[PDB]
RNA sequence: UUGACCUCGGAUCAGGUAGGAGGACCCGCUGAACUUAAGCAUAUCAAUAAGCGGAGGAAAAGAAACCAACAGGGAUUGCCCUAGUAACGGCGAGUGAAGCGGCAACAGCUCAAAUUUGAAAGCUGGCUUCGGCCCGCGUUGUAAUUUGGAGAGGAUGCUUU
RNA sequence: AAGCUCCUUCGACGAGUCGAGUAGUUUGGGAAUGCUGCUCAAAAUGGGAGGUAAAUUUCUUCUAAAGCUAAAUACCGGCCA
RNA sequence: GAACGCACAUUGCGCCCGCCGGUAUUCCGGCGGGCAUGCCUGUUCGAGCGUCAUUUCAACCAUCAAGCCCUGGGCUUGUGUUGGGGACCCGCGGCUGCUCGCGGGCCCUGAAAAGCAGUGGCGGGCUCGCUGGCGGGUGCCAGCCGUAAAACCC
């Protein structure tokens, strides 16, 4: 059973949502951050329950639908509209190498033929990617940190991370990195 | 604030408030115990100005006594009977007062409250700690209460010639032959 | 008794002493300290310190494997990193 | 067949009592409770006015004490207690009264609907005086008041007042007046 | 599902307390009969003895719902006279006070009925490095203020620790 | 923290208790002398007790139903002298 | 002995925590410390078809950015409004005109309320025709635009 609280509120935040959505498609969408490509990582949090249909169309081009999902995201004119269309539901910034080496070294799994298994061997990534130049798992590590033209199939090729529900511990430039520490 | 409302209430003890609450009261009192530990009073206003505080060492105890004569009547009050049955259960403590609370065909109910005079709370407060003092002991058994103080006429004036400082002293004061040395 | 006492005052509403209550249990995903005081049982156990490297080959072990391992309910963060270090 | 503790059965048997007598209407008359959704409004705004812990007490005076050794309004907050609740009836200084029902010497809370009623002052009967003792942070409550807010909420007291004068006195108008329970049937 | 409240219980849990003795005097409860009235039953014995319960170095009583009719007195107790008077009574046996007056000794107070409400300001325990820290009691009321020959609150100006 | 003074402000005082009827018990004491049991059950310029033929109950004097308290008093017992 | 782990007319018989001696972690004997009842305060554990609370009604625009001009003062863009009523003063669009629209100035009202709803399309949805393709109706659209056609969708 559903109280008319809960309708009146949820009518408000797609009402506020609507608005805010045609406010940043209408204003032309330049971030003060220098044209340079960057890396930021994006963790998608709880928030609105009703999902409007660009912002879903958004996350699911960035595949973060289930929970606590996390993906590295370049950082050029179009990804910074896309993650400013919905920054509501994520949480981003630049990680460090620390944060990216043991997310990948604790939680680090694979997506081939459509089914995800752990990475086990480095045989495995080997079967599974071949020629593109990777041949290990830290070869994958610097690639994700030093930026390069492999980013989108190893992307691909890597499931988004289950990250353990914290118990307590905008834009931010270095909080992420506690953040990551604690969501693992 | 509120008790002045409750003493004016406990003035009408046959009006329909009062008559409904002290049936179903008096229905439960009889399915308990004899003399049974009561929570709180049931009467906060006559038990707060007869000297009660909501502080540890006081003690609210019920009490039953079947009601009538002894043509032979008891010259001892039911409420005297009552503080007398709880003294005994309660042995460590000291009857300070009691009340009357309800009554039935055949029994008149009592609340009896008492004080620990071995609390700490109570020996550090001067307004209470008069009865730590071993001349108290056991006030309800020496008519010391207010029902003892009633029942041996302890009162000023001409109707009261007799008892007023105790009848079995002024009988032996009025029967002693004094013989002086010069007579 | 303190564990009834902190789902009291989450109960009770009381934020301020729900945040005493869990700085007084000294709960251990905040700090990285074992949650108990394990002097005595050690001192107990082990009189001399060639036991102590006796076992310390297994419980080195442990934590070795356990700062390569991740964390989840049961096991938090804070401890990892402790053990780690 | 099996037996019963004898608690356990006075405690059913005084239910069934108390709600199949012929209640008189000054007792009748709390049976009568707000919904869900006017406590819930009036617990926000008394949760907004909570009085403050011990805690709290001390570390405040603490922080002057520190400051003098190194300029304040009027504290609003909840009223309670029962003889200070009534003397705040009694005087027109109470702006809303929510008043527990289930106060076991019931005598201690018959009169103050009619008292509220004859002062003007507007009430209600709230299921629970553990959840008022909770508000103030004590076991119980048998009363509790508000008398005047902060300027940023006035408004929402006002309506809340409205809210109850509106929700809970008029459906409470005509049956406040009439014998409650009774086996007709 | 979880957490309060209330009520009723358990524990070889912690800290305490009661019982018995003594009982000359004291405070209560209960309670006779012989005897006198030259018989005897009302009465007397006697509100005594026996019996039961409860204290102390004293107990009890005690600061007027008193005495009085005054030009008034002024908590209680006890001594002297009042006084074998008043009063009551098979008006027989008899029973039998008190006010005033003189003296001994003198002492007055605490609560309930109020909203601290600009702040439960109060208290029992446990831990202690003994200095201050926790749990609990308590708003169905613990401190302060007040106790009706009073009092409160403001103002006011002296006088007190 | 405290006493006093002043006043265009206030001033809460004890209920199965008084009392009425009735049965015992007790007293010099049917205003029942007091107490107790049963039935009924109060008041608020109120209530209690007295004074008075005096012209109507005029007047007088106190506040019950909560509590503490030394001394003067008793004493075949206790520690002694 | 009030008499107190049970009995008591026996120097007997049990429970909990420890020790010593004699073949001894197993057997025996002895020893040390505890174990009565009523009640008060606290602690802890437990019951109750006694009882309440448990589906954010919160915050979240820029608390200043970007670009100009003569680098010292400003300028420009950042589109963000509860609903009614009135015994008034206008302006501008329309209508053959009354009048109706859009925008102002003056008041009143609790976050107040008792029919009056009408302006044209594009897409998507539903529906019914023809042999996935072709056509129209719609008090459907928590989808866009303003009549000219898109955007969005895949």
């Amino acid at each position: 059973f559903k109280r008319a609280e809960k309708y009146v509120k949820e009518y408000r935040e797609q009402e506020r949502e609507k608005i805010r959505l045609a406010r940043i498609a209408k204003q032309q969408g330049s971030f003060h951050i220098p044209a340079e490509a960057k890396l930021v990582f994006v963790i998608r949090i709880k928030g609105i329950n009703k999902i409007p249909p660009k912002p879903r169309k958004i996350l699911q081009l960035l595949r973060l639908r289930q929970i606590n999902n996390g993906v590295f995201v370049k950082v050029t004119k179009a990804t910074a509209e896309m993650i400013k269309i919905v920054e509501p539901w994520v949480a981003y910034g630049y990680p460090n190498l620390k944060s990216v080496r043991e997310l990948i070294y604790k939680r680090g799994y694979g997506k081939v033929n459509g089914q995800r298994i752990p990475l086990t061997d480095n045989a495995i990534i080997e079967e599974n990617l071949g020629k593109y130049g990777i041949i290990c798992i830290e070869d994958l590590i610097h690639e994700i940190f030093t930026v390069g033209p492999n980013f989108k199939q190893a992307a691909n090729f890597l499931w988004p991370f289950k990250l353990s529900n914290p118990n307590g511990g905008g834009n931010r430039e270095e909080h992420i990195n506690a953040l990551i520490r604690a969501m693992n | 604030g509120a008790l002045k409302y409750l003493e004016e209430l406990s003035k009408k003890k046959q009006s329909d408030v009062v008559r409904f609450l002290l049936r179903v009261r008096c229905w439960e009192y009889r399915q308990l115990n004899v003399i049974h530990r009561a929570s709180r009073p049931s009467r906060p206003d006559k038990a707060r100005r007869l000297g009660y505080k909501a502080k540890q060492g006081y003690v609210i105890y019920r009490v039953r006594v079947r009601r009538g004569g002894r043509q032979l009547k008891y010259q001892r009050s039911l409420r005297a009977t009552a503080e007398e049955r709880v003294g005994r259960r309660c042995s460590n403590l000291r009857v300070l007062n009691s009340y009357w609370v309800n009554q039935d065909s055949t029994y008149k109910y009592y609340e009896v409250i008492l004080v620990d005079p071995n609390h700490k709370a109570i020996r550090r407060d001067p307004r209470i700690n008069w009865i730590c003092n071993p001349v108290h002991k056991h006030r309800e058994c020496r008519g010391l209460t207010s029902t003892g103080k009633k029942s041996r006429g302890l009162n000023k004036g001409h109707r009261f010639n007799k008892t007023r400082a105790g009848r079995r002293k002024t009988w032996k004061r009025h029967n002693t032959l004094s013989l002086w040395r010069y007579r | 008794a303190l564990e009834k006492k902190i789902s009291r005052a989450l109960g009770r509403g009381d934020v301020s002493n729900a945040a005493r209550l869990e700085r007084n249990a000294n709960l251990p995903e905040k700090t990285g300290k074992p949650r108990y005081t394990l002097n005595h049982i050690i001192r107990e156990r082990y009189p001399t310190f060639q036991d102590a490297l006796r076992d310390l080959d297994d419980c080195l072990s442990m934590l070795f494997l356990f700062a390569n391992l991740p964390s989840t309910t049961a096991v938090p963060a804070k401890m990892i990193a402790r053990c780690e270090r | 067949m099996v037996k019963w503790p004898e608690y356990i059965r006075l405690q059913r048997q005084k239910k069934i009592l108390r709600m199949r007598l012929k209640v008189p209407p000054a007792i009748a008359q709390f049976q009568y409770t707000l919904d869900k959704n006017l406590a819930a409004q009036a617990f926000k705004l008394l949760n907004k006015y909570r009085p403050e812990t011990k805690q709290e007490k001390k570390e405040r005076l603490l922080r002057e004490a520190t400051a003098i050794k190194e300029v304040s309004k009027k504290p609003y907050t909840v009223k309670y207690g029962l003889n200070h609740v009534v003397g705040l009836i009694e005087n027109k200084k109470a702006s809303l009264v929510l008043i527990a029902n289930d106060v076991d010497p019931i005598e201690l809370v018959v009169f103050l609907p009619a008292l509220c009623r004859k002062m003007g002052i507007p009430y209600a009967i709230i299921k629970g005086k553990a959840r008022l003792g909770t508000l103030v942070h004590k076991k119980t409550a048998a009363v509790v008041a508000i008398t005047e807010v902060r300027s940023e909420d006035k408004n929402e007291l006002a309506k809340l007042i409205s809210a109850v004068k509106e929700g809970y006195l008029e459906k409470v108008e005509d049956t406040r007046k009439r014998w409650g329970g009774g086996i007709m049937g």
